[PDB]
This record gives structure tokens, sequence and C-alpha cells, in this order.
């Protein structure tokens, strides 16, 4: 379940495992130096079997380490206060007006505002100019009838601007 | 105004209290500051609107009725017989509702005065409450919503037939 | 002001039509003007009403 | 008496000015907190009049007007009252809101929507005053069901956030638990006594009290987060830091057992009840207790601490002692008020990282803080002569001295051990240990009114609890006959929880890393009770709500039964009469046997 | 009350010869004038009831109920544009003309002296509702929705007639005082058996109760918000109006077999209650709610208590200012969003600021507010059915909890927590909407200051 | 303006056309693709998906309605009103579940029996009863203010 790929990759799966082991350990481990001990205890027992030939013999240790794992998981992980689940995640949501709203304004409002409702009017200019003949040849003349990624390509052709960009640039500031 | 013999008061009762110490006494201040900053204004505010209402003379009497006869003497139908009967039950219900309500408020009067010894001079009051409301759960009460006046007369008279034959058992 | 707009003033004068019409009825229906055994009292002072 | 009667009635009339004032505002302010703040300032310097009058004299009173819905053998009007409890608590929570008012001048200062939550939290204020104001039992109602959905919102304040509206619906559910014991309580009343008025009620002693009281525990281990109903308190938790300092500090759970401490004069009798209100006391004061070790969030450990100081007031209504516990919420409050706010300093100061991992140094990061801890977490405990001496220390006494249920004693024993050892492990991991926080550090204290809000909090918690505590009437019978280790034994408990806390903080000096061994996981998962409940019964009644009320019973059964046979069986007679073909025979027999049929069978010449 | 029939006819030709763009303004004028002509009527006083005439009568059931239906008029007649405004000259005419038609058979239908005369105005009251939802229904279930309308209030309300021919030819005339002062009791045969169930089946068929109840969600599912409205809130408490005037009558039979009704009322309820909090399609909310609400109600005609009653009709008013409310706010979340669903408009807190105190008020008076008169009603319900057992104030406080419930989800699926932000049509809010707003909410703070009107007979 | 079959009469039979129709239809895979079956509880002809699906898909792939978790394509499984986070989390928990509701229910068993072992074996301090002055402290009890006075008297020990 990802963008670019289907399955992740073996070596991906592994490295998910000790990004989620080493954090877990993080929350369990508080001091911090006792931690940084049975880290490297962690990146030791990585270390000692890394270098099996096989893959069957590869896969055979990471479905036991999920297992061991498991049995040692902790109950509420040290997650940042930005992860789901977390502290504030989305916090300041209360705050993240889009912008294709701000044009259903009275004028006189917009009289209080005239430098970036100008500014606005010219990158508004900037997207409905450059929108039909460029994005939609760059998303119609290089993919098949099956698109089979979701990478889109960027403008390299002569001039303007990549192709869908205004709901990915014009985002909001995430601390308003 | 109101008449002090049917929403009774008990006479006061008030110490005088002798102080031990002299630090002396805030609130004595604080009150004639009150008397001062509060007590004469609105005395001179109602002066001026009672003299303002006084200038002319207004009245307004009391309602009174009459005694039209009853719903005994009412036959079987007779439609403007039996509707003066049932008008008359009606606003007598209302006023014994009220007569209720009275005496319900003068036993909240006798908790909240006799502080927290209820059963002194308590006594009368919660007696003479039983009593009316004992009347009234006799009288009014198990006959619903759809009460016209004929319901409380065949409530009157199945109570005392069970009572007359109660008492033929009794005699 | 009346036919400049006509428009507002009819239900208005509807509603006084209404009214007036059920002070006719009731004016029709004055039977046991001092019948009653709870509403009597000798007519007085002047004349002849104590309900229209 | 003027003087009385008149400052009570403008400490209630003072909180609907600022209403005025936004409600025509037109030209929108500025210095609305400024406004908010000083009437809550007035509020309360008009608030500690009568209660001195009260105690220099005596002269309780009621006042009662604007009777409205006079209907039958009742009358019901805005009726209120000040007694002991009525007016000794108002001034404690009028002071508390002003200091959060203070700090929420501060912490809520970078968020541009500041003038519609303080519009929120006085209307808050103004319904709970309302609650710990009234006599007549439905204005009671209302102040609780107004503190519900005041609470509602102020926990539902960031929308956004999915866990923060969870929270609220949580929280309205449990309070409309507490809507059901309670009117259960009011349909007991109406019938059995033909009012909701506190002084008919207590006038009289009604001696078949079931129905009644156990609607009351109900009512009350809804609103009081207590077992059964405990765990949307942390939940409650997850809203933002003055909301939670107010509505779980003075106001708000209290307002559970301040109605069972109302009808003390209903609760004298009825053993049943008192049983029932001890081994529920000690229930929750253990189960939260030990909930309340091995967690990693402060407020949710505050939140646990709350719960079990509820949980030794219900304790404190079983034995027949209801003004200790009336003493307990106050001194209570101020407490809870001044460690809630002092963590909110602390979590905005560090960039709201909010968890006890990555929480560490702060001793000499600059102490005011560590300072308002260390009293608070002092105070918690049962310390000689503080303020959490006065109540908690005589509750254990009272609570010892009385023909007890012998295992609440035990519980409430063990669970002051236990809040002995949480408090010491915030200590610990809050303010001592090595420091644990990410660099480009901005803690910041130059302020003027966080120190302010600190510093009139801890003049409270240190001489108000005494002050408060001594110059009342004695309304029961003071114990104060104990033999040796009874008496002793709080500071004994208290002072082994310490040594137990502290090897084990020492413990966690060393270096093993031992595997859980599934006690572990029942303390720190929030006991089982929070994912159990919270993943059966909203699947049951929802997954019967899809099959047996969508699908199955209305639409596809009902929608068979009267529309479709009806339709069907005028359908087929129609398809059975009107599918004729034109031929004359047929209908000529048809006349013939309709006359024989006429004739000979069923006779109509006879 | 003749002086409030004939300015309602009056006021009908006045649609027709005002000119364009000048039928609104004279329409709106002309009903709140009327509005407040009806508001002079309550003069009702103690003993007796008012008689306007031997044809027209008011009960003080009656009163809070007729100033409902004349102050529900304006507001449904500003509510109703926007969604025909670009419609031809003459349907709109129609349109208003049919309104005004509905007004004039509710305001015969409540000043019924006569039951005969309720019964012609009842179903003359079901005449023009089918022919507004299926003319200007906007969705391609509206024939099935006013079809079932149709056959089952018919079906259900005929035999009604029936007994009402049997009751006048053998005692005398239908006054409602010559019906009272008169009415005997009549004992437990069979043939009383089945006139008390053809009455009373043909109002439960009316409220309606959960076995009869799939007659409501269509109907107003599929119907404009005109039709929606007057649906609920004069219909419903129409019928509940005609059953507190009819139960005078059969009064000792009542406690042998009101026992099932009561029964699946009850059961009812829950399973209603528990029906809307799970679905989509933000319309039908309102009415599952407003089947729960009509439950508790036959529930507290059918226990015969004067606290029931008052609370009955306190109930009924509250629970049709709030329901046609809530209708009207999901119309205009409808028109902002060509949805009728409920997970897809989401967001609207930071949009639309104002929207959301509307929004709130409204579910808090839908949630029992405790100062409101919805918790009157439902708390004096709770009071006298607490008296008829002492089990069943359970049912009664898991409706509660269960109400709150889909209320409060209701209020915080649509409108809290994130834009979907692929919307981008929703202009801000019209001075029309929130003016429907406040002409619904101020009515009911100002009877929670002050209820004592609309506690009906048994004051 | 939509097109009317692209509505779900009728279960999967037959095996070739109506799951082809289906699959193209629901924008699913043909094996994934699977009815109910039809026992007659309705339910059409709507897929069956791993009924979860919620506190997975983890929230940092990025699609299109961020507190939904759904993607504007995906079949939208017949239960998710009751899905939705907010409404209902079944997260992979930490323990299990068996264990959990067995060590819940048999300490909730083991809190009340001890306080039933409690209500049958009281604590009291060695003590008689409180001695009331004036016949158990009758007049202030609830009356009968000449009908009994009781003889009961106090004596000093
Ligand atoms: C005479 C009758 C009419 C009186 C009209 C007075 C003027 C109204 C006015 O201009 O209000 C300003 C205010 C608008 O404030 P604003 O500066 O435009 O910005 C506020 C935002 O729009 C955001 O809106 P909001 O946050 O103000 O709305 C939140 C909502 C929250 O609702 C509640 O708090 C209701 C529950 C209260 C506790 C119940 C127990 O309403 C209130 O806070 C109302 C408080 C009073 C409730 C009890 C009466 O108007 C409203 O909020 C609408 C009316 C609200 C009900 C008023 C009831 C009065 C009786
Ligand atoms: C004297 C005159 C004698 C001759 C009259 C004409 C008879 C011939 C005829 O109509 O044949 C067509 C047809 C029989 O031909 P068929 O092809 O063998 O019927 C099988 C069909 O698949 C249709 O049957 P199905 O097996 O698919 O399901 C039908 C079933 C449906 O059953 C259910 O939906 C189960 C639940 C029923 C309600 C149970 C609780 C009731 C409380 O029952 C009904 O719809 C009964 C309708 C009448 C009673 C309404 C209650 O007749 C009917 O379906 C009966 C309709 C009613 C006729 C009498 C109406 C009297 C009023
Ligand atoms: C229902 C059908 C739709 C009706 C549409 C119009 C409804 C209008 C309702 C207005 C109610 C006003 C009540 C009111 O203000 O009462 C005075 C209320 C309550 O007073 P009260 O009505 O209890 O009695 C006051 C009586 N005097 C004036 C003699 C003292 O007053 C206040 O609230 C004081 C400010
Ligand atoms: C449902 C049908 C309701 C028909 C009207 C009610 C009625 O009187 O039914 C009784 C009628 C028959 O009763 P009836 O109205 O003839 O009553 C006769 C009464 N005595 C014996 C005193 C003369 O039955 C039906 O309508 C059966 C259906
Ligand atoms: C206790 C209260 C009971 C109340 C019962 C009320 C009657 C039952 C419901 C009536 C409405 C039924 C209805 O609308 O059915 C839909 C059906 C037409 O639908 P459809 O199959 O699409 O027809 C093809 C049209 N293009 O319509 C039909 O098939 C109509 C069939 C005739 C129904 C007449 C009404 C009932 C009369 C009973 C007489 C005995
Ligand atoms: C009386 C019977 C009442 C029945 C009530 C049924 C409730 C239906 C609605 C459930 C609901 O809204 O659930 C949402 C909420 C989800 O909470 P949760 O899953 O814990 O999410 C954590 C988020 N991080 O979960 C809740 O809100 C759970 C509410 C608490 C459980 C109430 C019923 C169990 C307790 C009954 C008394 C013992």
């Amino acid at each position: 379940f990802l963008p670019s790929a289907a399955y992740l990759t073996h070596q991906q799966k592994v490295l998910q495992l000790y990004k989620r082991a080493l954090r877990h350990l993080e929350s369990r481990c508080v001091h911090r130096d006792k931690y940084r001990y049975f880290a490297c205890l962690l990146r030791a027992r990585f270390d000692e079997h890394k270098n099996e030939k096989d893959m069957v013999k590869a896969t055979q240790l990471l479905r036991e380490a999920e297992k061991e794992f498991w049995h040692g998981q902790h109950p509420q992980p040290y997650i940042f206060p930005e992860s789901p689940g977390g502290t504030s995640y989305e916090r300041y949501e209360c705050y993240k007006v889009p912008e294709w709203c701000l044009d259903d304004w009275h004028p006189s409002e917009k009289a209080m505002y005239p430098d970036y409702f100008a500014k606005r009017e010219q990158w508004k200019k900037l997207r409905r100019e450059s929108w039909e003949r460029e994005v939609k040849q760059l998303q119609e003349e290089t993919p098949v009838g099956g698109p089979r990624t979701e990478a889109l390509p960027p403008a390299r052709k002569q001039g303007d601007l990549p192709p869908l960009w205004w709901h990915i640039v014009t985002r909001p500031r995430e601390r308003p | 105004s109101w008449d002090k013999d049917v929403y009774p008061e008990p006479p006061r009762r008030t110490p005088a209290p002798s102080p031990q110490t002299s630090l002396p006494n805030p609130i004595t201040y604080l009150t004639k500051a009150f008397d001062l900053l509060v007590d004469r204004p609105v005395t001179l505010v109602r002066e001026f609107i009672e003299r303002q209402h006084a200038k002319n003379k207004y009245y307004y009497y009391h309602r009174e009725f009459r005694r039209v006869p009853d719903i005994t003497e009412c036959h079987e139908k007779d439609v403007l017989c039996m509707f003066e009967a049932e008008m008359q039950w009606k606003r007598d219900y209302k006023v014994d509702q009220e007569i209720v309500n009275i005496i319900q408020e003068r036993l909240k009067a006798c908790q909240q005065r006799e502080g927290e010894s209820h059963r002194q001079n308590c006594a009368k009051e919660l007696q003479q409450f039983t009593q009316v409301v004992k009347a009234y759960q006799d009288r009014y009460h198990d006959l619903g919503a759809h009460y016209s006046a004929r319901k409380c007369l065949a409530k009157q008279k199945q109570r005392m037939l069970a009572e007359r034959k109660a008492t033929k058992e009794a005699a | 002001v009346v036919r400049d707009h006509w428009i507002h003033v009819l239900v208005p004068v509807g509603f006084v039509f209404g009214y007036y019409l059920d002070r006719k009825n009731d004016e029709k229906l004055a039977a046991f003007r001092n019948k009653s055994l709870l509403y009597k009292r000798e007519l007085k002072p002047n004349e002849e009403v104590t309900w229209k | 008496m003027n003087l009385f009667s008149s400052l009570t009635l403008v400490t209630l009339i003072l909180l609907t000015m600022p209403i005025a004032a936004i409600n025509f505002n037109t030209h929108k302010f500025t210095n609305y907190p400024l406004y908010v703040k000083t009437t809550i300032s007035c509020a309360f310097i008009t608030s500690m009049i009568p209660t001195m009058m009260f105690i220099h004299t005596g002269q309780e009173m009621i006042i009662s007007n604007w009777h409205w819905l006079t209907i039958q053998t009742l009358k019901l009007s805005l009726s209120f009252k000040m007694d002991f409890f009525s007016m000794m608590f108002v001034p404690v929570a009028l002071f508390v809101t002003w200091s959060i008012m203070e700090f929420s001048m501060w912490y809520m200062h970078s968020d541009p929507n500041i003038n519609q939550f303080f519009k929120y939290l006085l209307l808050f204020l103004i319904t709970m005053l309302i609650l710990v104001t009234a006599n007549n039992l439905f204005q009671l109602f209302i102040g609780w069901e107004g503190v519900g959905i005041m609470s509602f919102l102020l926990i539902g304040w960031w929308y956004g956030r999915t866990d923060a509206n969870t929270a609220a619906l949580q929280a309205i559910l449990y309070n409309r638990i507490g809507d059901i014991g309670f009117i259960l309580a009011m349909a007991w009343f109406l019938i059995n006594l033909n009012t909701w008025d506190l002084q008919q009620i207590f006038m009289l002693n009604p001696n078949d009290s079931n129905l009644p009281l156990m609607g009351l525990i109900l009512a009350a281990t809804g609103k009081s987060a207590q077992f059964g109903l405990h765990p949307w308190l942390p939940s409650a938790m997850e809203g933002p830091t003055p909301v939670s300092a107010l509505l779980h500090s003075s106001t708000m759970v209290v307002a559970g057992i301040f109605l069972l401490i109302r009808f003390y004069p209903l609760t004298e009798n009825n053993k049943f009840g008192q049983s029932i209100m001890l081994c529920l006391g000690a229930m929750t004061t253990l189960f939260t207790a030990m909930c309340a070790l091995t967690q990693n969030d402060i407020k949710k450990i505050i939140a646990f601490s709350t719960s079990s100081q509820l949980g030794l007031m219900m304790v404190t209504i079983g034995i027949n002692q209801p003004h200790l516990a009336f003493l307990h919420i106050c001194t209570h409050a101020f407490f809870k008020a001044m460690l809630f706010m002092c963590s909110g300093s602390i979590i905005h100061s560090l960039n709201d990282e909010q968890d006890i991992r990555k929480m560490g140094g702060l001793f000499k990061a600059m102490p005011f803080t560590t300072t308002a801890l260390i009293i608070g977490s002092l105070a918690l405990t049962g310390m000689p002569f503080l303020t959490g001496f006065y109540s908690k220390d005589l509750i254990i006494e009272s609570a010892n001295t009385s023909y007890t249920n012998a295992w609440a004693l035990l519980m409430t024993l063990v669970a002051t051990s236990f809040t002995a050892i949480y408090s010491t492990r915030i200590i610990f991991f809050a303010l001592l240990g090595q420091p644990r926080f990410p660099t480009l550090i901005n803690i910041n204290e130059n302020n003027p009114f966080l120190i302010n809000s600190i510093k009139r909090l801890l003049i409270g918690s240190l001489f108000a609890g005494f002050i408060i505590s001594n110059n009342i009437p004695p309304m029961t019978i003071p114990q104060m006959t104990m033999p040796h280790y009874l008496k002793m034994t709080a500071l004994t408990v208290t002072i082994l929880g310490f040594i137990l806390a502290l090897e084990i903080s020492n413990t966690t000096h060393y270096l093993k890393f031992n595997y859980p061994s599934n006690t572990f996981k029942f303390s720190n998962l929030l006991g089982y009770y929070p994912t159990i409940m919270h993943r059966l019964t909203p699947y049951m009644n929802l997954t019967m709500s899809q099959k047996s009320a969508s699908s199955l019973l209305d639409l596809i059964w009902l929608e068979t039964i009267l529309p479709k046979t009806i339709s069907l069986a005028q359908m087929k007679m129609s398809t059975t009469i009107t599918s004729q073909k034109g031929l004359i025979k047929l209908y000529f027999l048809s006349f013939l046997i309709t006359i024989l049929i006429s004739t000979t069978l069923l006779n109509f010449h006879e | 009350m003749l002086k409030y029939i004939i300015p309602t006819m009056m006021l009908m030709p006045l649609t027709w010869l005002s000119k364009n763009s000048m039928i609104w303004i004279n329409t709106t004028l002309h009903s709140l004038l009327i509005s407040l002509t009806s508001l002079l009527l309550l003069n009702q006083f103690g003993d007796n009831s008012l008689n306007f005439s031997l044809t027209f009568f008011s009960d003080s059931l009656s009163t809070p109920l007729l100033i409902l239906t004349m102050w529900l008029l304006p507001l449904m007649l500003m509510a109703s544009q926007h969604h025909l405004s670009k419609e031809n000259l003459a349907r709109k005419k129609l349109f208003i003309s049919m309104l005004i038609l509905l007004q004039l058979f509710l305001i015969m239908t409540f000043t019924a002296t006569e039951l005969i005369f309720f019964y012609i105005m009842f179903e003359a009251t079901l005449v023009p509702t089918l022919i507004i939802i299926t003319r200007w229904g906007n969705q391609t279930e509206r024939l099935n929705a006013g079809l079932y309308f149709l056959f089952y209030t018919l079906a259900g309300s005929l035999p009604l007639l029936v007994a009402l021919i049997y009751i006048q030819n053998t005692m005398g005339s239908l006054n409602f005082l010559i019906l009272q002062y008169w009415v005997q009791p009549m004992p437990n045969s069979w043939s009383n058996t089945f006139m008390w169930l053809a009455c009373m089946m043909a109002f439960m068929v009316k409220m309606p109760l959960y076995g009869l109840h799939l007659w409501l969600p269509k109907a107003h599912v599929e119907a404009p918000i005109a039709g929606s409205m007057v649906l609920a809130a004069i219909l419903l408490k129409l019928g509940g109006y005609g059953m507190m005037r009819i139960t005078l009558l059969l009064n000792p039979i009542t406690d042998f077999m009101a026992y099932p009704f009561i029964m699946l009322s009850l059961w009812g309820m829950i399973m209603t209650s528990s029906i809307c909090l799970r679905q989509t399609d933000l319309k039908s909310l309102i009415a599952y709610s407003s089947v729960s609400h009509m439950a508790l109600v036959i529930v507290a005609i059918l226990i015969q208590t004067p606290w029931s009653y008052m609370g009955a009709t306190a109930l009924m008013i509250a629970h049709g200012l709030t329901s046609s409310m809530l209708f009207c706010l999901a119309n205009s979340n409808y028109e902002r969003v060509h949805s009728r669903t409920m997970i897809l408009a989401r967001g609207l807190q930071t949009l639309l600021p104002l929207m959301a105190a509307w929004w709130l008020l409204a579910s808090l008076t839908n949630l029992a507010l405790p100062p409101s008169i919805n918790l009157i009603g439902e708390l004096f319900v709770v009071m006298s059915t607490f008296s008829w057992s002492n089990i069943t104030i359970i049912l009664m406080g898991l409706n509660m909890v269960i109400t709150a419930l889909y209320s409060l989800y209701m209020l915080i699926t649509t409108q809290r927590g994130k834009h979907t932000h692929h919307i981008n049509n929703i202009l801000p809010s019209f001075t029309r909407e929130n003016a429907l707003m406040s002409l619904h909410m101020l009515p009911l703070l100002l009877l929670s200051l002050n209820p004592k009107i609309i506690l009906g007979p048994l004051y | 303006s939509h097109i009317t079959k692209d509505m779900l009469p009728g279960p999967y039979p037959k095996t070739p056309e109506e799951r082809a129709a289906a699959a193209k239809k629901y924008n699913m895979r043909v094996e994934d693709y699977e009815p109910y079956p039809d026992d007659g509880m309705g339910y059409g002809d709507y897929p069956k998906l791993p009924d979860r699906s919620q506190q997975e898909r983890d929230p940092w792939y990025d699609w299109d309605h961020p507190d939904l978790r759904l993607n504007w394509g995906e079949p939208m499984h017949w239960d998710l009103d009751m899905y939705i986070r907010n409404r209902v989390d079944t997260s992979p928990t930490p323990v299990n579940w068996n264990l959990m509701c067995k060590h819940l229910f048999g300490f909730v068993a083991f809190m009340l029996f001890m306080f039933w072992v409690g209500e049958t074996y009281p604590t009291y301090q060695p003590v008689g009863p409180k001695q009331y002055p004036y016949n158990n402290l009758y007049l202030e009890r609830g009356g009968d203010p000449n009908k009994e006075p009781e003889p009961v008297v106090h004596y000093e020990i």
C-alpha cells in the first residue's frame, strides 16, 4: 500500500522492523544511556547474521524476529506530537482554511488588502493560462492506457510549470 | 400586603453580640457603608415614585361569584344545569389546589425558619398538612385526566358505599 | 393613497370585515342575556344592555 | 437582611454582563480577556463578604422568586439558597477560576479564537454556580446538563482531532447515564413526596429510601468519573489545558458527589446506602490508583490522581462524615488547579511534547515551576501540617474509627501508598533526571501573568486550607481518641511508599531490560476496561442496529408484510379477473351457471 | 374565528393579482400580519373554553397549535425559494396558493367543533400535500412516497368515519360539550373494542407508531422543504390533537385494551432511536427522530394523567419547532452541496462560521436542553410513566441516552473536523437562511422563559 | 446525470458475465470480488472486504480524504458508518483478546468477592453504643409528644 511500488522490498521490510524496534526501545528505555547501550546491542544482533547468502533463511530470521518483537513491544510508545495518534496530530486543523476560498469576499474587504489580491490575481492568471495544452498534453502523451505507477513526470520540455501543481503548492502553512 | 394569620410568622428572636476582644469588626463598617451607599438613594427613589403613584388613584377589585346550586340537583341530561354545576366544581378544584399550595408553603417555611432542629414547632403544621392532603388523596386523586365533575361524585358514592359495607361488618 | 397601490389594503379590510361579522353573530346569539343563575344583576344604569 | 441577600444576588448577576458585552458587541473588542478577568475578580471580592457574615453570625437563608408553571399541588420558582456548603464553596470556585483566567490569558494568547473561548468558559462558570446555589431540584438538573454540554464543547474545542470529539462524545454519553440516574431519583421524589424541593424532602424522612438513593448513586458515579463509568477522564484530558484545569480540578467533577453531600439528612439512614457508597469509593480508589502507575503522560496521571481523590470522598460519604468531604473538595480544588496550571506552563514552555518520556531535566531550568510541582506533589500525600494533611488525614482517621466494611479500609490504605508512589515518580521523571529534551530551547518564565497565577495559587494552597478548615462550626463529632498506629498510620504509609518508590527509581537507574509480566500491561493499558468495553459495546449495539433495525425489521419485513402482500394480492386477483379473451360463449355460460347457482344451490327465491 | 378564516381566503387572490416580483413581498408581509392577529387570540380563561360559534371553538390545547400554524406559514413561504425561483410564474403562484389553501384547512381542522367536521378537514389537510410533494419532490421515488402517504393515511383513517357516524346516531350531536356532559362508560364488549380500535388505529396510523412508520421517512427524504416541514410539524401534531380530543369517550376499556399499543410504541421508540444512529441520508435522521418523539407522545396520550397531557402538548409544540428547523438546516446544506448524503459534506466549522451556532443550538433543543420546552415535555412524560409503572423508566432513559448520542453524532459528523477539499462551490451564508433560523429559535427560547401558554387543558 | 446500470441488482450468478461486470463495475480485481453469499439478507452483490480497514491504512500514504482513509475509488465496505475513526477502532491489540477478557472478569469477580467477604465480616472499635441522654433522644425523633414517654435510663460506669 505505497504509491511508487507494489511490494516494499525484503530489505525495506527489515529496515522498517529495525526502525520500529529501535523506537519502541527508546520508549521502553529512559535515561538515554542504558538506551544507547541496548541500541548498540540491537545493532550488534543485526550485525551477527547480516551476511547470510541464502534467502529463505533470511525470511526465516525475519519472521521469527517479528515474533520475538511483537512479544516484546511497548504499550504506549513515545510517538512524536505530529505523528498519527500523537499529542497534537493536526492540532491546528482548526485554521487550515483552503485557498479555493478567499475569492468570495465583499469588495470592501478586497479594498483593504490591495497588493495580496493583485498578486493572487496574477497567480490565478498563471494557473489559467498554462493549464490546458501543456499539462493535458503531458498527461495524455507519455502514459500507456494503464499508468501502472503514481509518479508523475516533471515539465522538462521547454518552458512552464509542472503538471498538477496547484493543490500541492497552494497548501496551508501547517503552523498558521 | 398580606394577612399575618394565613401566612403566619413566629416572633423574632435576635441576640445582642458582646465582643470579647477588639480587632474590631470589619462587617460593621461595611454595613454602615452599605447603608449610606445603597439604603438612602433607593429610599429616595421609591419615595419619589410613590408620590408619582399617589398623584392619581387606580383601583382593582376582587372578582367574586355566587353559589349556583348543585350537580346533585341536576337531572338526566339538562345541559344548562350541568354546565353551571361543573364550572362551579372546577373553580372549587382550582381554589382547593391553591389551598394545598398554601399549606405546602407553610411546611417549607417551617423547615427553613426552625433551623437544624426540624421536629420542634413543626409538628402542628406537618399534622395539618397530612390532614388536608389525606383529604385531597381521598377526594380528588384517582380519577385521571378526563374529570368533568361526575367521576368525582361517582367516587364519592363508591367510597361511602364501601365504608357503609365496612361499618356494617363492624356492627 | 388607495388607488396608487390597492393590493396592501386587502387583508386588513378582510380582517375588519371578519371582526364585524363575528360581532354580528354575537348579536344574533343574544339569548340568555340575564337568565344565567350566576351572571345576573338588575339592569343598570341607562339602557337595556350588559353585553353586545 | 439587606446586605447578605443583595451581595449574593450581585455575585450571581455579575456573571451575565460579559455575555451582554459579546451580544451587543458590533465593534469587536480587544480587551475582552481583561474585561472577563476583572469581572471575575470583582465577583470574588463581592463573594468574600457574605461568607464572612455567615461565619460571624450564622444566619442561613434561601431566596425564591419568579414562579413559573405553578400548575398542580407543586410550584417551582427560581429558588436558590446559601447555607454552609452552598456559600462555603462559591469563593473557592471563583478564586480558582480567576487564576485560570490569568493562565488562559497567557497559554491561549497565540490562538486567534480567544473571545469565543472565554465566552464558553464564563458560561460554564455560570452554569456550575447555578448548580451549587440551588435548592429546587429541577434547577439542580438545569445546572447538571448545562455543565455537561459546556464540558462537551470545551473538550471538543480543537475541531479537527478525532480524538477530541471522540472524547467529547464519551463524556456526554456518561453524563446522560448520570441523567437517567438523576431522573429516576426525581421521579421517586415527585411521586412519593409531591415535590422536588429539598426543604420539604428534608422535612420528612421517608424510610423506603432504596430507589431514590440508587438513582443518586448512579447519577454520582456517572458525573464524578467513577468505576463502571470512569474511563472518560483521561479522554477528557485530551482537550486543552486550562479547559482540563477548570473542568477537572474544582468544577464539573465534584458535582457528582456534591449532590450526595447535599442529601445528608436523607442518607443519615439506610446502612445499605452507606455500604454501597464506601464499597464504590474503595473500588474506584484502588482501581485508578493501580491504573495511575505506569502512565507516561502528565495529564492522564493527574486525571487518575483526581479520580482517586474522588474515591476518598465517596469513602468519606460512606462513613457518616459529609463535612470532611466538603473540606476535601475545597482543598483539593485549590491544589489540583495549581498543579494543572503548573504543568500547562511547562508543556507550553517545552513545545508541547507533553509526555513523561523525553521530559527529564527541569530543576534549575527556572525553578519557579519546580517549586510549584514540589509543593504540589508534596501536598498530594499527607504532609504533616500542610493543606493536604487536614482533609485527607481526618478522612482516614474517621474512616478507621468506624463500623466499616473491613476491606474498604485496606483499599484506601493501599491506595494512599499508591498515590505516594506515583507522586514520587512524577517528581522524579519531571524534575530530577538527566535532561532529555531536544535542543534550540527557549524555556521562558519571564512573564507577568504566569507567575502571578502560580503565585496566587501557591499562596492559596499554603494558607487557605487552614483558614477554611479552622473557623467553621463543628457540624459533627470529631473522633480525636485514637490508639497508637491508627493516627500515625497515614504518615507511616506515605513514608513507606516514598521508600518503595525511591528504590524503584534506583532500580530504574540500573540496566537490565526485564521483560513485562502482564501486570505491567494490566496497569499500563489504562486497565483492560476502556479497550474491552469500547470495542464491545460500540460493536454490539451497531451490529444489532444494522441487522435487526436497519435492514431486517423496518425495511425488509415491514415492507413485505404491509405493502407487498396486499399489493401482490391485488395484482394476482387483477391478473386472474381481467385476463379474459373475448369469446361470447364463455360469457353466456357464466350467465347460465350464475342463474343455476342462484336458483338451486344458494336460494334467492326463498 | 371567522376573523381568522376569511383573511386566509383573502390572502389567496393577493398572490394572483400581485404583479411579477411583488407576489413575494405582499404574501410574506400579509401572512406575518396574520401571525400578529393570530397571537391576539390568546384569551382563554379558567372554567370553560371559548366559543367562536356553534361552528368554531377553541380549547387551550388548540390555541398554541393554531398560533404555531399561522406562525409556520410565513416562515415556510419564505423558506421555499431558491429551488423554485427559476421556475415559471404560474407554477410559482400555484405553489404559494397551495400552501395558503393548506393553511386554511389546517385552521378549519384545529378549530373543529364537531368530530365529523374534524374528519372532513383532516383529510382535506391530507389532499394538497400529495400534490406538493409529487410536483416538487426533486427525486425519483417521490411517486412512491406520495402514494404510500395517501394509501396509508386513508386506509388507516377511513373506518374512523364509520365509528363517528355510529356515535353521531347513537348519542345525538357531536359538539365536544354535548359529546362531553353526556358521555357514558362503554363496557368490555367486543363491538366497543372494535370501535376503539378503529378510532385509535386511525390516529395510530397518523402519528405514526412503529409498525406503521415507514409511511413517514420516504415522505420526508423525497419531498420539498415546504411539504416536509408542514407534514412533520403540523400534520403529526394535528394527529395528536385529534387523539387528545377523541379519547374523552371510551373511558373504561382503554385500561383493558390499551396495553399492546403502549408496548409497540415503547419498543419501537427504542428501535427507531437505534436505527437513526447509523444511517446516511441526513434528511432521514430527523424523520426517525420525529418517529421516536411521537412514539413518546403516544405513550403519553394513552396513559391518562394530567401530568401526561401537559407533558404531551409541551413535547408536541417543542418538537414541532425543533424538527421543522432541523429540516430547514438540512435543506440549507443540500442547497450548498447537491448530495443528500452525510459523510460527504464534511468540514463546515472553518467555512461558514455562523452556521455552527444554529446547528449547535438546534441540536441542543433536540438534546433536551433543560430550560427548553423539549425537556419539559419529556420530563413530565417520564414522571407520568413512572407513576404508571416503576420499571418502564429504563426505556425512557435509554431513549434519552441514544437520543443525545445520535443528535450529537449528527452534529459532529457533518460539521466537525476536515473539509474534503474537493468541494469548492459553497458560498457564504445568506441573510435569508439565518433569518429563517432566527424565526425558528427565538420563539422557542421566549416560550422557555414563560411556558404557561403551551401547557394545555389541565393547567 | 448517472447511468442506471451502475447500481447493483441480483447476486453473483452466473459466473463469467456477472462476475466480469461486477469486477469492471466496482473497480476491483476479479478474484478479489466476493459476494456474501446470497442467504437472502438483502445485500445485493456488494463485495466482502477484510472488514477492519480503518486503524490500518497507515496514514503516510497521503490519499485524498485524510480523516476517512478512502481514495475515491475503493469499493467502500458495507459497514463504513460503523468503521470511521471516532466510531470503532479495531486495532491490533498489544496483548490478546481472550486473555484480556479473562483477566478483567477474574479481577472484577475477585474485587466483588472480597467486598462480599468484607460485608459479612466488618470491623469495629471496641466500644458500646452512643448513649443519648433523654430517652434515646426522644422528642427530637419523629415526635409523639405525649403518647410514648418510654422509660430508659443510662448509668455511669
